[PDB]
């Protein structure tokens, strides 16, 4: 019964918000990532890193406000407050993009803290730790996208900035420069997310329409008791229904709920891998066979060659404002354009 | 189309090797029960 | 061709900046999240019916009348992961929430 | 029946067959190494380390042999281009042979240990159950690890008893295997200092010996044994995976940014050398200094070694590849033959013009010409009808200094434009595209392929860590929660401390 | 010798120490005052 | 625009292409075409497919 | 040859569908 | 500068006001910690 | 006999307090003109 | 169920609203002042509508050096003095 | 010397086989275009 | 089980399964090495990152001559 | 050598298909 054990006691008390040992990492870091994002979006500009306004103070609304990435010139600098870039000056630190590293790193340690909490609470309660395991998928996306991707690039400048329209911009960048929609790892992600949403909706709907009549009321919610031993819907009728509508159905509730874990988690992991490739401009940009034929045969046209024309438009039209440090000057006559437009 | 020749053997094997593996485990499961 | 359609749609309609598309993403991302959540929570709270050398799935038999996981145990873990009252203890309300969130998000993105 | 995803769990309580599986894994890995080297040897062109170095030929294990001092072939060539050497037995071929003989001896060992699994050594003398004393194993293996880490650095890297390692000048021109002296001061933590690699293995080696010794004599505290399930071989798997992905991240990173152990003559340049125009500045330095020392234009550029000029070319940028653009870089832009010369563009007014270089992000990039001050004075227009900067209007010409086109000037717009189109890639080379039937699309280098693979495996191994760590700490409920978990344990307030049933109220 | 960034390092290092230590000084105390009965 | 496998597409790039802008919203059944060759050039299959699919 | 490969794989999936539906392990109650 | 105390004054009065209305009840909780 | 200051108290005010301050600043912002 | 005071019971209590009918507007006013005084601009370095460009300037004042970047935006700010 | 007591039978039921084949066939269908390139 | 010459030799090396030092043992000392090793990786990392800048430590290729 | 590159897939399936057949029959024999 020493101090360590006394603190364990106190951390693990059953209270409205459980603390745990993981709370020591989670809570400060989660609160600081979120404070940094609300602080930056309210007050802080992107003028010096990006030539953009990005805060409510400047006239931005909820969609356009962002905590923007540091200037490309900062490389992959940690941009510590006390570091040689900002030399302790909090004002300069904001103006140089320090809040982006602040948010990203405190955010990274918070996700760790959060998944530690999932492990901690599951051990204390005596459940298997599959919810923690599932949470590995959001971690993978976060690190690959916000950390790995810009680390393979020239700077943090090219990571996503923390904001609604700034993320939209990130999406469009990845189409035009990486042709990310063509990437089978994104496609596997798409099918995991869409497959997830489908499973979510189809499983909720099935339970609600194979219910057992357990209460007298038109409102079927009242007739469930959290401690009842009985399944509250018929798996048998659900199974016959889906077998006759769709041909196959689930017959094993355990497989079903595992598959629900499996689909979206795997989807996310696959997309993380592909972003890791893009860290290196290692893209699924082209099909070589298509380019060779099309170079030689100017009547050959597919949706594949149509979409690269659009990526070419995107790059040339957005690059100068989206990468100001490159001092891209594209005179009117070099801009790719179709007829009339 | 000027397509990578090894795509064919790669697709074939990518398909055949894992499938044969599955079949092997299935048929020997059925012969138990 | 799909990608072509969605790139042109964005040029001509700025769909990313359209609230109904944003609700679609909310409905699709949330759908995937809650699929994972519900799957991981039911999976987390399976009742030991098997040994370490067999699939846990064999602990459920088709049409058995007892439930095959402990929802109070799942509530107790998830309520403590967040706080008690952000966690469901009624399986009907939970599965209706599961159904409604993606359905409505996608209604909206279809309406977008 | 075991499900397919669990078949190998039959080793968990069977140390001999575990060893036999590990032996078989080691066999397959050493056999791969031998087979890969032999394939590379069968496909490598040693005849031009200037313009057809190994990293252009999609060589992957070759450079790791070269890094540690294997540089010659029994055929008389060496990767540094000298001819008529006798490397002794430790040629590329001898090394590939060694690993194959190794693979074979490992294979037999595995058979023996699989059959004779029931060795008394593995049984706990008290209880007669199989049992591994993992804390002591750790100390033994750490001690070995330290010995070898120490000797690697003490003897091999120094050249004390051994060859050293690949070192080179900052511009990867004059590399060779050299013995390296330890750097013991603060610059040995500089990743670009090879002497730090020596110091590291000497110091870390000794620390390994000491810790090994600690870990053989000193039993783990009871608190820690219980916390980390030190009775459970899977806790070692979880921490071992963790360590492995730590290290895989480190090695992807130093491969991508570059360090003393990933030199550009064996792996190719980094993308940052293009980003910062690293080679271009050195090149311009040399010409400026050639001209200050009263050399003609022709003379100063002809003095640029081709090897240096080839680095200043975006086709060797590892960030210009594609995921399904397979094979060696030569399969894309072809096999570099000659440096054509440095291209100078001038408008009709004798102004010198500068082609804006393609950045690594861009699959395609427009041709824009500028003056020393950054101002646009010529381009290739997309829309012709309102174009004001066309090469035709501006009278752009290209003159070549050095290389094969030295002293030549082209004025016909189509040619001028054509060299302008290559000048965005940097320095302009002649390629053989026929030999490999090159398709003209940039591929990444071994630097790229290595970083991609190791960053992906690392990320994947993080999930391994999480999986087997969860299984170690929740072994008791792997198969399900206790079927008599009552609500008092799980409902709120019942216990002051969560799950601690001794704190009711 | 002793450079600005190296002073900055020690500033960071000491700040972290303070913040961790203070945080743990607080947690030791509260856990000592408000124990579980058992 | 070529959409089918035998005309130089793969699984990723192929498509049944939408019908001609020249048709607009006009109904274009097979029997409104002079011939299948016309119907295929102008993208008749798309309409046939989407109308049957949406009904079905 | 690529055409053949694509259509072959597709055909296998359709056949798999056939077996998965009409030749499933039939579900048996309790 | 002076703007800071402008900003900070309502939050001092806020805390001061809450300080007053809760002080008595807040001491009974501390006595109860043994 | 409830406690007033709890861990809970603190998490609530850790968020609620700067939320309001922030809402006041963003309110003042709607009257800024160029 | 854990021993803290129910939320529903607090926000209907008279004592609660006696404190918070002060503490909420004080915080709302504090925040107002943070902005209306101009302090928010100076703390964070956020440009005022008149100080994005110098009068005849349309160059963004974009940071271009890593370790001189502090001196760079300091220079741009004086190009408004 | 005794025969090894750690051996175990492996199972793959028919549903798992249908699922695994579908996974592989669909994976092949997705990547095949990239393999041919 | 099968006894062998090499097994008898190695025997005492695999003979203390489950043996532990009482209580916390050396754990406080471990934590000193862990804490030191962290600071050491921080320094190594920030040197590579160039937020730590030291005299005579040119973190560039140009530190090969 | 200008060999027939269809020969590689031909050789490969010549071995794999019938060999797979035998392996499937043998394993299902060993489990009954
Ligand atoms: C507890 C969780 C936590 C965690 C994990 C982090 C983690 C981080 N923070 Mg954050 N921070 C926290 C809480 C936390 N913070 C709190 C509570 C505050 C409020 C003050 C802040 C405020 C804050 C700011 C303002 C900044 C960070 C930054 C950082 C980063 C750099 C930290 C660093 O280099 O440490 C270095 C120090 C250590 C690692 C401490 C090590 C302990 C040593 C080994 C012990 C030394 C003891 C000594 C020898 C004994 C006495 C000596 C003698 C003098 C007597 C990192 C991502 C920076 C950042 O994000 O930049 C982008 C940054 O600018 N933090
Ligand atoms: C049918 C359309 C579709 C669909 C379904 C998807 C689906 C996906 N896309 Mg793709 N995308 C599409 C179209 C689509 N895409 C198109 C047309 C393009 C143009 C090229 C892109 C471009 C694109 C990019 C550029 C990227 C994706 C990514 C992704 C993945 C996002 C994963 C995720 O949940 O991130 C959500 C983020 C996380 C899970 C990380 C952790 C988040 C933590 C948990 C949040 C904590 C919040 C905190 C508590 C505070 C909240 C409160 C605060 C707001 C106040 C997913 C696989 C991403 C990806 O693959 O990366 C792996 C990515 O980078 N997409
Ligand atoms: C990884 C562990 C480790 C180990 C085993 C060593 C080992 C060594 N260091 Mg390194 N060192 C390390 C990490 C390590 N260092 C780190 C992380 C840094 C910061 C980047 C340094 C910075 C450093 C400096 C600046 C110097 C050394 C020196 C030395 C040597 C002993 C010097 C002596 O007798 O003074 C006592 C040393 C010790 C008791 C052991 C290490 C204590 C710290 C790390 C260094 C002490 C600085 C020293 C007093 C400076 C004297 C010179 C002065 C004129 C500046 C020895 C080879 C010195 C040397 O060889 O001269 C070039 C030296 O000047 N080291
Ligand atoms: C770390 C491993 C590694 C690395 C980095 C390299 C790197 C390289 N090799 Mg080597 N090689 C390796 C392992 C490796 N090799 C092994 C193990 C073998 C034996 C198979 C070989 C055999 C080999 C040969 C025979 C050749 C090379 C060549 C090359 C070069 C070209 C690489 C290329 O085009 O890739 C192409 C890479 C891809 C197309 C990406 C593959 C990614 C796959 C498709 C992902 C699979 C997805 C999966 C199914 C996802 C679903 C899972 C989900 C459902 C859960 C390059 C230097 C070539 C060269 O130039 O040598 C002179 C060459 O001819 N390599
Ligand atoms: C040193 C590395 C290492 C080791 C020794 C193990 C060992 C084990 N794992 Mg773990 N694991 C690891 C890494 C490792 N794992 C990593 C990195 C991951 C994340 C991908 C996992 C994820 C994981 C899961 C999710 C599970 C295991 C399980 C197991 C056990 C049964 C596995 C089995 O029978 O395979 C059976 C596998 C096959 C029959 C075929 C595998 C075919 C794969 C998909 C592709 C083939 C790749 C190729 C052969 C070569 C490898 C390439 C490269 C990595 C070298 C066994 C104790 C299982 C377990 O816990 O049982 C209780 C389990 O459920 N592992
Ligand atoms: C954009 C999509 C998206 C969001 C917003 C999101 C959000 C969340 N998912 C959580 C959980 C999960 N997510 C899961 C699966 C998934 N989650 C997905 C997608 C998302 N998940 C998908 C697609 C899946 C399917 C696999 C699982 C399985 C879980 C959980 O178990 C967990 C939970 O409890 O869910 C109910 C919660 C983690 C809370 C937390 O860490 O607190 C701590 C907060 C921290 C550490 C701060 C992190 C800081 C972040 C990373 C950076 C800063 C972000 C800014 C402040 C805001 C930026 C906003 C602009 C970008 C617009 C949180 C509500
Ligand atoms: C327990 C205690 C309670 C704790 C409270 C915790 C609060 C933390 C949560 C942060 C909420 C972030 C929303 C900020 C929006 C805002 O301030 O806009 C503030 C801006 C201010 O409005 C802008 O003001 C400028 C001032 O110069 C200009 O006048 C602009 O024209 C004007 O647009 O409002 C809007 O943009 C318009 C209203 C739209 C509001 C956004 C809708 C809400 C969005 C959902 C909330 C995000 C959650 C996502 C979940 C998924
Ligand atoms: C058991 C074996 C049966 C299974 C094999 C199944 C086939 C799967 C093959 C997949 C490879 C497909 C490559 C097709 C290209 C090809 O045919 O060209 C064949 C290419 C070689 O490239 C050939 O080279 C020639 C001159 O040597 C010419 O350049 C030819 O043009 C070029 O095709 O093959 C490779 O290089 C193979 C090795 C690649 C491995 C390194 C990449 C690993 C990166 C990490 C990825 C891990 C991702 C994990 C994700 C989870
Ligand atoms: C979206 C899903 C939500 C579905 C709604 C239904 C949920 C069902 C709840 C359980 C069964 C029904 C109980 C009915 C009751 C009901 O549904 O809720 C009412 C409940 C108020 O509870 P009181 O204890 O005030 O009263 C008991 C009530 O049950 C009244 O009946 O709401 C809250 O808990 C308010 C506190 C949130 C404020 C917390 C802010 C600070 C949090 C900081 C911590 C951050 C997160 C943690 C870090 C990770
Ligand atoms: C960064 C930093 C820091 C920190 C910070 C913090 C921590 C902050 C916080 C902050 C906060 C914490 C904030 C908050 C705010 C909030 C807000 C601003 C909100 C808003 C809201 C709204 C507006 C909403 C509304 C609505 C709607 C719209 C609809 C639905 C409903 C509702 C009502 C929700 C420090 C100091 C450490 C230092 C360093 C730097
Ligand atoms: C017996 C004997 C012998 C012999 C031996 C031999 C001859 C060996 C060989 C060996 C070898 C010859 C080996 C090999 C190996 C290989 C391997 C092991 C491979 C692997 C691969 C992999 C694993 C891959 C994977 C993948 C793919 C495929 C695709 C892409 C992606 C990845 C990478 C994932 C001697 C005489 C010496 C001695 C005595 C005895
Ligand atoms: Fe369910």
């Amino acid at each position: 019964r020493g101090w360590f054990d006394i603190l364990d006691d106190w951390l693990k008390r059953d209270r409205f918000v459980f603390v745990g040992w993981s709370g020591i990492l989670l809570f400060p870091c989660a609160y600081l990532a979120l404070g940094g994002w609300l602080t930056g979006t309210t007050f802080v500009t992107s003028w010096y890193t990006h030539g953009l306004a990005s805060s409510y103070l400047e006239g931005c609304n909820f969609l356009t406000v962002a905590v923007s990435t540091p200037a490309n010139s900062m490389g992959h600098s940690l941009l510590l407050l006390w570091g040689p870039e900002a030399q302790g000056d909090f004002t300069r630190w904001c103006q140089l993009g320090g809040l982006w590293t602040f948010i990203a790193l405190h955010g990274a340690f918070g996700l760790i803290g959060f998944m530690l909490r999932q492990f901690e609470i599951a051990r204390l309660v005596g459940v298997r730790p599959y919810n923690a395991i599932a949470f590995s998928a959001p971690i993978a996306v976060f690190v690959s996208v916000f950390l790995i991707y810009p680390l393979g690039q020239s700077s943090w400048f090219f990571a996503p900035s923390f904001g609604v329209a700034a993320i939209f911009r990130f999406l469009l960048f990845f189409q035009g420069f990486h042709n990310w929609t063509l990437n089978p790892f994104h496609m596997m992600g798409v099918a995991g997310v869409l497959g997830g949403a489908l499973l979510c909706a189809i499983h909720g709907a099935t339970v609600e329409n194979t219910l057992f009549q357990d209460g007298e009321g038109a409102s079927t919610f009242r007739a469930f008791n959290p401690t009842q031993a009985e399944e509250t819907y018929s798996m048998v009728t659900a199974n016959r229904f889906w077998s006759q509508i769709f041909g196959i159905a689930f017959s094993n509730k355990r497989w079903l709920h595992f598959f629900m874990l499996f689909v979206p988690v795997t989807g996310l992991w696959m997309s993380a891998i592909g972003v890791v490739g893009l860290a290196l401009n290692l893209r699924s940009y082209d099909f070589i066979s298509q380019e060779i034929r099309a170079a030689e045969d100017p009547e050959f046209e597919t949706f594949y060659t149509k979409n690269l024309l659009l990526n070419e438009g995107i790059r040339a039209w957005m690059a100068p404002q989206d990468q100001p440090h490159e001092n891209f000057v594209f005179p009117e006559e070099v801009l790719p354009r179709g007829n009339a437009l | 189309m000027e397509v990578n020749q090894l795509g064919l053997i790669a697709t074939a094997l990518f398909v055949l090797v894992p499938s044969v593996f599955l079949i092997i485990l299935y048929v020997q499961t059925e012969s138990q029960q | 061709g799909t990608f072509n359609f969605m790139i042109v749609f964005q040029a001509e309609h700025n769909i990313l900046m359209h609230p109904f598309h944003q609700l679609g993403v909310a409905g699709v991302f949330g759908g995937a999240l809650f699929c994972a959540m519900h799957g991981s929570l039911v999976t987390s709270s399976l009742i030991r019916e098997t040994t370490e050398t067999e699939s846990a799935n064999y602990g459920y038999k088709f049409g058995q009348e007892e439930e095959t996981y402990n929802i109070v145990a799942a509530h107790g873990y998830f309520g403590r992961l967040i706080f008690q009252y952000a966690s469901f203890n009624n399986s009907r309300s939970l599965h209706f929430f599961l159904a409604a969130w993606p359905v409505v998000g996608v209604w909206f993105t279809a309406l977008g | 029946g075991l499900p397919w995803y669990r078949v190998h769990t039959v080793l968990i309580n069977d140390p001999g067959r575990l060893i036999a599986a590990h032996l078989m894994h080691t066999a397959l890995v050493a056999g791969w190494a031998g087979s890969m080297a032999l394939y590379e040897l069968a496909t490598f062109d040693p005849s031009d380390p200037v313009l057809n170095p190994m990293w252009r030929q999609g060589m992957f294990v070759l450079p790791f042999m070269a890094r540690l001092g294997v540089t010659g072939s029994w055929s008389g060539w060496s990767i540094t281009g000298e001819t008529g050497i006798d490397p002794g037995f430790w040629s590329f071929e001898g090394v590939a042979l060694a690993h194959i003989v190794l693979s074979g001896l490992l294979f037999l060992a595995a058979c023996w240990h699989w059959v004779y699994w029931d060795l008394e050594l593995f049984r706990d003398p008290r209880t007669g159950e199989p049992a591994l004393d993992l804390p002591k194993m750790f100390g033994i293996h750490l001690f070995l690890a330290g010995l070898l880490c120490f000797g690697f650095g003490a003897f091999h890297l120094t050249g004390l008893f051994g060859p050293g390692m690949w070192v080179s000048d900052p511009y990867g021109l004059t590399g060779s295997v050299q013995p390296v002296a330890p750097e013991w001061g603060p610059d040995g933590f500089n990743p670009y200092n090879p002497g730090g690699v020596v110091a590291h293995h000497i110091a870390a080696g000794i620390v390994g010996i000491i810790a090994g010794l600690f870990h053989i004599l000193v039993r783990p505290p009871q608190r820690l044994y219980k916390a980390l399930r030190m009775g459970n071989i899977e806790t070692v798997l979880s921490s071992s995976i963790a360590a492995v992905f730590f290290a895989a991240f480190v090695v992807a990173g130093t491969m991508w940014y570059g360090s003393a152990t990933t030199p550009i003559e064996l792996f190719g340049p980094t993308r940052y050398q293009w980003d910062s125009s690293y080679f271009q500045q050195e090149i311009n330095r040399r010409v400026q200094a050639s001209l200050a020392s009263g050399a003609t234009l022709e003379e100063a550029w002809s003095a640029i070694p081709e090897k240096l000029a080839f680095y200043d070319y975006i086709g060797n940028n590892p960030a210009k590849g594609g995921l399904f653009r397979t094979g060696p870089m030569n399969k894309g832009d072809g096999i570099a033959q000659a440096w054509k010369g440095h291209a100078v563009f001038r408008n009709k007014e004798g102004e010198e013009l500068f082609v804006r270089r393609m950045p690594a992000f861009f699959e395609s990039f427009p041709v824009i010409l500028t003056d020393k001050n950054g101002v646009v004075k010529a381009d290739i227009p997309f829309r012709r009808a309102e174009s004001k900067y066309s090469f035709e209007q501006q009278g752009v010409t290209v003159s070549f200094y050095g290389g094969e086109l030295n002293g030549q000037t082209f004025t016909d717009p189509p040619t001028v434009k054509s060299y302008a189109r290559k000048a965005i890639f940097g320095e302009i080379f002649e390629f053989d595209t026929e030999t490999l039937n090159s398709d003209g699309i940039f591929r990444t280098s071994p630097r790229g392929w290595f970083t991609f693979a190791h960053a992906v495996f690392a990320l994947l191994f993080f999930f391994g860590h999480i999986w087997h760590g969860a299984r170690t700490l929740f072994r008791d409920v792997f198969s399900g929660i206790d079927p008599e978990l009552s609500p008092e344990q799980v409902e709120w307030g019942f216990y002051q401390k969560v799950g601690d049933v001794t704190t009711r109220r | 010798t002793i450079t600005p960034s190296l002073k900055g390092f020690f500033i960071g290092l000491l700040s972290g120490a303070v913040v961790l230590g203070l945080t743990f000084a607080v947690l030791i105390a509260i856990s000592q005052i408000d124990k579980v009965q058992r | 625009v070529s959409g089918s496998l035998l005309y130089g597409n793969n699984i990723i790039t192929g498509a049944v292409v939408p019908s001609s802008n020249a048709i607009g919203l006009h109904f274009y059944p097979i029997w409104e075409a002079a011939s299948l060759d016309e119907w295929l050039y102008n993208g008749g299959p798309y309409q046939l497919i989407i109308f049957h699919f949406l009904l079905g | 040859m690529e055409t053949i490969t694509y259509v072959f794989i597709f055909a296998c999936i359709i056949a798999l569908f056939f077996f998965a539906i009409f030749f499933r392990e039939p579900p048996r109650i309790t | 500068d002076w703007r800071v105390l402008v900003v900070l004054l309502p939050v001092l009065l806020a805390a001061g006001w809450a300080v007053r209305n809760i002080l008595p009840y807040a001491v009974k909780q501390v006595q109860k910690l043994l | 006999s409830y406690p007033i200051f709890t861990v809970r108290w603190v998490a609530v005010h850790t968020l609620a307090v700067p939320t309001i301050f922030f809402l006041g600043a963003i309110a003042a912002m709607q009257f800024i003109q160029r | 169920t854990t021993g803290e005071r129910p939320f529903s019971d607090i926000i209907t209590s008279v004592r609660y609203w006696v404190i918070h009918s002060i503490t909420i507007p004080a915080l709302f006013i504090a925040g107002w002042l943070f902005v209306s005084t101009g302090l928010a601009y100076d703390v964070f370095g956020t440009p005022r509508p008149d100080s994005y460009y110098a009068q005849e300037q349309r160059s963004i004042p974009l940071v271009t050096d890593r370790f001189e970047a502090k001196q760079q935006v300091e220079t741009f700010l004086e190009q408004l003095k | 010397m005794e025969p090894n007591p750690n051996r175990q039978p492996v199972e793959l039921n028919r549903t798992s086989l249908y699922l695994g084949l579908l996974l592989i066939l669909v994976l092949a269908l997705l990547f095949s275009s990239y393999f041919f390139n | 089980a099968r006894r062998t010459w090499l097994g008898d030799i190695l025997r005492p090396l695999n003979s203390e399964y489950g043996k532990v030092a009482p209580g916390w043992g050396t754990t406080p000392l471990m934590a000193v090495f862990m804490g030191l090793f962290l600071v050491f990786l921080l320094i190594i990392l920030e040197i590579y990152n160039s937020t730590l800048i030291l005299d005579g430590v040119n973190v560039s290729w140009k530190a090969l001559g």
